């Protein structure tokens, strides 16, 4: 019999991977831009340890 | 950031119930009880692979 | 405890003065303190129709309690009395339109209070007093009196825009501070009303530089 479950190599697998990379690396962009201009009145307004 | 722009008292230097880190422990406050469900269901019936 | 029943009756006493304290300390929490300042014609003393030491004045408008404070009576050395008014919300600046030599003394205490060490983070209300009798003026006579390298029409619009700006431009401390400046009507009937709005309004600011959220 065949073993049934969702794989890692599976195109569908590859596709949820990769989203989920691109998600990480969108969020990384976020906190460095936030980093970056952590002195500026609309981060300040936000509050940035939160 | 409603409770700073909502009170007119003139006197609103008393900041025991908003800024400094009291924050951080109410958040820890809300997540408490997510912790807590997890523990318990870890330790009386935890989940297991199945074929 | 240790105390004999003479010193368990002082210790009461104690707290007794303690919760006193404590309410007296509560009730004046609840004002508002104002440095009334300008020429001795600006038109200080009439600012509010509500109504030797310091000059104390005290007025409720809109459920909100405001002491207004006229050191000019003082004429020791500014140096050594202005830091007890460093905790107080806002300087009222009253300058009088019509004459020129007072308003240009006027000019030099406004630049003074403004520029000192101690009102590093504190915002004026500038009333410019006599208006309209300041405008007929200005029809009859230029600008060029005091303000003689200014350069502008007869109207009164140039010369009270000048004026303004000139009072708005001797601030160096624009970073920490916003000037809030009111035409004086003769009947205006806005002045305590202006006075609660700028008070909340920095009171608001105040806030939010404690949070940090500015």
């Amino acid at each position: 019999k065949e073993i049934e479950f969702l794989s890692w190599t599976e195109p569908f697998g590859i596709a949820l991977t990769l989203f989920a990379v691109l998600g990480i690396f969108l969020t990384a962009f976020v906190l460095g831009v936030f980093i970056k201009f952590r002195n500026t009145p609309i981060v300040k307004a936000t509050n940035r340890e939160l | 950031v409603l409770l700073v722009f909502e009170a007119k008292i003139p006197t609103s230097f008393h900041r025991k119930w908003w800024g400094l880190n009291l924050q951080f422990l109410l958040v820890f406050l809300c997540t408490f009880m997510q912790i807590v469900i997890c523990v318990i269901w870890l330790y009386t019936a935890p989940p297991s692979s199945y074929r | 405890c240790t105390l004999s029943a003479e010193d368990k009756a002082a210790v009461e006493r104690s707290k007794m003065i303690d919760r006193n304290l404590r309410e007296d300390g509560e009730k004046a929490a609840r004002e508002v303190k104002l440095l009334l300042l300008g020429a001795d014609n600006s038109g200080k003393s009439t600012i509010v129709k509500q109504m030797t030491g310091i000059v104390e004045t005290h007025f409720t408008f809109k459920d909100l309690h405001f002491k207004m404070f006229d050191v000019g009576g003082q004429r020791s050395e500014r140096k050594k009395w202005i830091h007890c008014f460093e905790d107080v919300a806002a300087i009222i600046f009253c300058v009088d339109l019509s004459d020129y030599n007072r308003m240009h003394e006027s000019m030099k205490l406004f630049d003074s209070i403004c520029n000192n060490k101690w009102f590093t983070d504190t915002s004026i209300i500038l009333f410019l007093n006599k208006k309209d009798l300041f405008e007929e003026k200005i029809k009859k006579s230029p600008l060029t009196i005091c303000y003689q390298e200014y350069a502008g029409s007869n109207t009164y619009e140039e010369a009270a825009a000048y004026i303004q700006c000139q009072f708005e431009d001797l601030n160096k401390r624009k970073d920490t501070k916003e000037i809030y400046t009111h035409f004086t009507c003769a009947t205006d009937t806005k002045n305590a009303q202006f006075i609660f709005d700028a008070v909340t309004d920095v009171i608001i600011k105040n806030n939010l530089k404690d949070c940090g959220l500015f």
